[PDB]
RNA sequence: AGAGACCGAUAGCGCACAAGUAGAGUGAUCGAAAGAUGAAAAGCACUUUGAAAAGAGGGUUAAAUAGCACGUGAAAUUGUU
RNA sequence: GCGUGAGCCCGGGUCGAACGGCCUCUAGUGCAGAUCUUGGUGGUAGUAGCAAAUACUUCAAUGAGAACUUGAAGGACCGAAGUGGGGAAAGGUUCCAUGUGAACAGCGGUUGGACAUGGGUUAGUCGAUCCUAAGCCAUAGGGAAGUUCCGUUUCAAAGGGGCACUCGUGCCCCGUGUGGCGAAAGGGAAGCCGGUUAAUAUUCCGGCACCUGGAUGUGGGUUUUGCGCGGCAACGCAACUGAACGCGGAGACGACGGCGGGGGCCCCGGGCAGAGUUCUCUUUUCUUCUUAACGGUCUAUCACCCUGGAAACAGUUUGUCUGGAGAUAGGGUUUAAUGGCCGGAAGAGCCCGACACUUCUGUCGGGUCCGGUGCGCUCUCGACGUCCCUUGAAAAUCCGCGGGAGGGAAUAAUUCUCACGCCAGGUCGUACUCAUAACCGCAGCAGGUCCCCAAGGUGAACAGCCUCUGGUUGAUAGAACAAUGUAGAUAAGGGAAGUCGGCAAAAUAGAUCCGUAACUUCGGGAAAAGGAUUGGCUCUAAGGGUUGGGCACGUUGCGGCGUGCGGUUAACAACCAACUUAGAACUGGUACGGACAGGGGGAAUCUGACUGUCUAAUUAAAACAUAGCAUU
RNA sequence: AUUAACGAGAUUCCCACUGUCCCUAUCUACUAUCUAGCGAAACCACAGCCAAGGGAACGGGCUUGGCAAAAUCAGCGGGGAA
RNA sequence: AUGUGCGAAAGGGUCCUGUAAGCAGUAGAGUAGCCUUGUUGUUACGAUCUGCUGAGGGUAAGCCCUCCUUCGCCUAGAUUU
């Protein structure tokens, strides 16, 4: 709702900064086995608990 | 080419909805490169974006049929759903018939036409169901007065 | 009509989220952390469930001031600057 | 800190991996799957067909019957001869 | 090739780092079954199916590719208790622009609530924040081995107000009482109009205001004997001292009924502009013609005041109340604008027309009036009435009064609630959806989920049916018309013979006028039962409002009146306005509540008095409850 | 024990009405059906033509007879003690 | 595959309904105006009636006829024995 309290903003705030893909140069380091991002969150298909 | 953008803009810039905005059909290529409010106005005074007129609806034949109901065309039997007190309570007319005859007593009592204590006696004379209309009302002061006379 | 009807007027909260352990577990009405037994003084724990208790025992964290006694100890909790250093 | 007539990725701790993680439940709590290219990326320059994904040539390598759907590659089941 | 056998040995192919024979030792040591455990894979099978919510067609453009992408033109649906315009809970970026291979949108896809990269939420006035409710928890104390249980004003030494300071240190009053959390629908200080963006706005820009708190100076007011004048009165005026202690008012309250005033919507007539139709008709049909917060001024029910003294009792509501405890009547005071006029304000907004202009840019002329109607719809205010063995919150906060403490001028003084002027107003939320795709049901599920606004016609009507503004054209498609189905219907003659059983269907139905039994707790039964009428056109009759009334004196730019009178037009004249009811003639393939909408009825038995309630998802009843009665 | 009014409560008769029936016929829309695209599940020891006999006293398989010819589509409700 | 051919129209026949639009009238219950006051005095409104009119409309989609009406089409393309 559009009626908030500043600490359900805050959670909201680092829910989508968290989700954004790999950067491309982590993929070429020596030793790396990281392929995609498995934390990937979506609106529709996982819901968050406040 | 897609407009949406740009039917949606007009709509708010000419004040109608998006059924009553009319894009050139000939000029697709030219109205695709407006992305701003004031491009769309420009546009507007060009002619290439016009709104278009409402939709004809008349009430000519709802008139014609209320004048010819004014002189008693289409009030018989067979046109009425709704009980007698439905169309016209009684309460109504009780209620306008005790007005119209206490104004005239009124009236005449302040002309001088009457006395308070004829006034008096006709007044409760009316709140019983004696007097049918302005005119028995009337007649019965000016036979009162007759009498009086003598 | 329990079931697929009575599902639809499911909108509010039971639980809400706490200020000690960050669960979404501190009853709206009582105020009283189903998890960590806020506002109490001690933590709720229970020996029933060893899979709970090392969910949150000592270690799980981040032990900013605990992981730097070892070392403080092994020295022997000295003071002081080595012989003649600079500052 | 040192060891073993212990186990060798469906075994050994639930976890050899961003595992008490992802996910489920209003909640107390429940709780996985997932290791192996090559000595070295040398991880395929160029030409050609295709809208593209890709194919055919041509290259690297001891080996591409090792091409990142990657050591070896069994059975159930399927295609051609 | 060897062995009775469990097994052992060799050849050919693939492959890339370790492995075996013999004697002893040791064990988590030998699988077809346990509706065995984990993982992988078949037949069925290109099979069942992808059928609720009325529906799509033409041309062009984009593109490798178009039924489900965009433009225009046709045809349709939702039909103001909407498929419209906004919110509360819940979700959390789903909002906007640009672009896009795969995967997702149970057909396709150039489109997307999907995928990638960037952008977007502006407040002293809207909320939270302040107050208390049902309730929850500290303090004094008492239990309990203890985690802790009770207790909320009690069996408690429980507070707050002022004055100088040399400079805080020091003085002086009052005292019965003394915590916090708890409402984005209860209580409550203050903002309106126009414009602006791809996406925010009562928050930004322009104009015009308001509230609280804090400092303060001019003008005016009062006082020469100290704290204002006027009115018989109700009371009025720009001000017009007032401590402790006390009294009162506001906040502050139910449901229903008819009646009256005001704003908005609907409806009718005229005028200026623009548009549609025009074989024929139509002085025709449709659209615009607006005025905010905040102020000034003149008014508007109830009620109150002065004079006077009522029976031949009067006044008076749709609804019988009021008056010697003072009516009628005459004259006044006052609570209450969403009323009239003015400032704001035409400079705005809207409708036409004529020139410029690649763009940047625009420029200039006109107009923006006047009336009527109502058991109409919606909101708001007022005076009345009915109902109860039911009588319909609290606190914060603000004001008046009783009292008279302290203080003050005669050249100045003034703690004058009057006018104008100076300064400031912190913190958090604000995008978007609110649902046949943004919430909960495993999902883009025919289910479920609290509110505000509410047009024209028919009609008693928020009934059904058709239309305007606004919104959709979205639910895999093309071709054919077998059986059996699901949904919608009609049948000659007979009329329940069918069947456990009239189950299903059919028949009746609006309105006006006649007519209406047994029984009965006298209220009912009752729409008992049973009959007749209903269209179109041309006429006739009835039911109302406003304004006028003749002399004789004096004043007043036909005067309007201060009067002295006379009189009751044997009730006349002019103008204005909707509807409701009754009667007659004519007319038609005897039809007319012409669609929609819309009771089958009667004679009896069993049983519960009635209205109400329950087994969410097989039983709604004779079961439960109930008023009354009796017992402890 | 009676009882007016009331009842989606159980029962019998009468009038009107009708496809409930004699005795069945016809029409409309959506399916089924054919095509393009997309595309599951239940179930399955091995399988799938009969008559008699004996047998755990009712055979798809055994014994003696009848017979018996590729690959297939729309329906159906006897059996598979489904 | 040149035909007594096939197709699209049209004309006639046969059937179904029941007298079209338009114009006119010494028709029409009546009403309201204007004049020389009429033997039909005129101007306007009027459900309906009468004439042109057994008319107009429809007619094979599984009706009939047309060498005696008009316009078009034709000795293939592919696969197999
Ligand atoms: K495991
Ligand atoms: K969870
Ligand atoms: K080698
Ligand atoms: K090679
Ligand atoms: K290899
Ligand atoms: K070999
Ligand atoms: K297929
Ligand atoms: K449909
Ligand atoms: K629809
Ligand atoms: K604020
Ligand atoms: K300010
Ligand atoms: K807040
Ligand atoms: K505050
Ligand atoms: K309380
Ligand atoms: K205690
Ligand atoms: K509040
Ligand atoms: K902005
Ligand atoms: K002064
Ligand atoms: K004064
Ligand atoms: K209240
Ligand atoms: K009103
Ligand atoms: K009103
Ligand atoms: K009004
Ligand atoms: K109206
Ligand atoms: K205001
Ligand atoms: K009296
Ligand atoms: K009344
Ligand atoms: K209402
Ligand atoms: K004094
Ligand atoms: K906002
Ligand atoms: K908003
Ligand atoms: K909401
Ligand atoms: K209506
Ligand atoms: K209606
Ligand atoms: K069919
Ligand atoms: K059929
Ligand atoms: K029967
Ligand atoms: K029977
Ligand atoms: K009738
Ligand atoms: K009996
Ligand atoms: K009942
Ligand atoms: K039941
Ligand atoms: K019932
Ligand atoms: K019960
Ligand atoms: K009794
Ligand atoms: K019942
Ligand atoms: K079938
Ligand atoms: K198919
Ligand atoms: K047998
Ligand atoms: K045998
Ligand atoms: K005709
Ligand atoms: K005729
Ligand atoms: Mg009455
Ligand atoms: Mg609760
Ligand atoms: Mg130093
Ligand atoms: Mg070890
Ligand atoms: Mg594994
Ligand atoms: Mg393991
Ligand atoms: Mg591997
Ligand atoms: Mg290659
Ligand atoms: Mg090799
Ligand atoms: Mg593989
Ligand atoms: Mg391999
Ligand atoms: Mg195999
Ligand atoms: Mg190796
Ligand atoms: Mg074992
Ligand atoms: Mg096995
Ligand atoms: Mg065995
Ligand atoms: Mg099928
Ligand atoms: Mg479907
Ligand atoms: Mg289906
Ligand atoms: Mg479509
Ligand atoms: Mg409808
Ligand atoms: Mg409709
Ligand atoms: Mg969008
Ligand atoms: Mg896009
Ligand atoms: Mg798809
Ligand atoms: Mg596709
Ligand atoms: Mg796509
Ligand atoms: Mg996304
Ligand atoms: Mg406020
Ligand atoms: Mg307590
Ligand atoms: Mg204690
Ligand atoms: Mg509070
Ligand atoms: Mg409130
Ligand atoms: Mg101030
Ligand atoms: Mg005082
Ligand atoms: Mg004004
Ligand atoms: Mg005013
Ligand atoms: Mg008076
Ligand atoms: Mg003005
Ligand atoms: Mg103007
Ligand atoms: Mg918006
Ligand atoms: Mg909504
Ligand atoms: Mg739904
Ligand atoms: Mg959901
Ligand atoms: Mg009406
Ligand atoms: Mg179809
Ligand atoms: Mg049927
Ligand atoms: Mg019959
Ligand atoms: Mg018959
Ligand atoms: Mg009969
Ligand atoms: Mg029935
Ligand atoms: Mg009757
Ligand atoms: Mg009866
Ligand atoms: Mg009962
Ligand atoms: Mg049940
Ligand atoms: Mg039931
Ligand atoms: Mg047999
Ligand atoms: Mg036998
Ligand atoms: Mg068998
Ligand atoms: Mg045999
Ligand atoms: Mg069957
Ligand atoms: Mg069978
Ligand atoms: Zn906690």
């Amino acid at each position: 709702p559009s009626h908030k309290t500043f600490r359900i903003k805050q959670k909201l705030a680092k829910a989508q900064k968290q989700n954004r893909p790999i950067p491309q140069w982590i993929r070429l380091r020596t030793g790396n086995t990281i392929r995609y991002n498995a934390k990937r969150r979506h609106w529709r298909k996982t819901r968050l608990g406040l | 080419v897609n407009l949406r953008t740009q039917k949606r803009l007009a709509a708010s810039v000419l004040g109608c909805g998006e059924g009553k905005v009319w894009l050139d059909p000939n000029e697709v290529s030219e109205i695709s490169n407006a992305n701003s409010r004031q491009s769309i106005r420009k546009l507007v005074a060009d002619g290439l974006i016009i709104k278009k007129p409402v939709t004809m609806h008349s009430r000519s034949r709802a008139r014609e049929l209320n004048l010819a109901r004014r002189i008693g065309r289409h009030r018989g039997f067979g046109k009425r759903k709704g009980t007698a007190d439905a169309r016209m309570p009684q309460q109504v007319l009780w209620m306008r018939r005790q007005r119209v005859l206490r104004r005239l007593l009124v009236k005449y009592r302040a002309s001088g036409k009457i006395d308070k204590h004829l006034y008096h006696e006709l007044y409760h004379l009316a709140k019983g169901n004696t007097f049918k209309h302005k005119r028995a009302l009337v007649e019965h002061i000016h036979r009162a007065k007759a009498e009086k006379a003598r | 009509t329990k079931g697929t009807s009575s599902f639809g007027k499911r909108h509010n909260k039971t639980h809400g989220l706490c200020r000690r352990c960050g669960r979404r577990s501190l009853h709206n009405q009582k105020k009283v952390c189903a998890s960590c037994g806020y506002p109490a003084a001690k933590t709720r724990k229970y020996n029933w469930s060893e899979k709970a208790k090392r969910r949150k025992v000592t270690g799980t964290g981040r032990m900013r001031y605990l992981s730097t006694v070892p070392r403080r100890f092994k020295n022997g909790f000295r003071t002081g600057v080595p012989k003649g250093a600079r500052g």
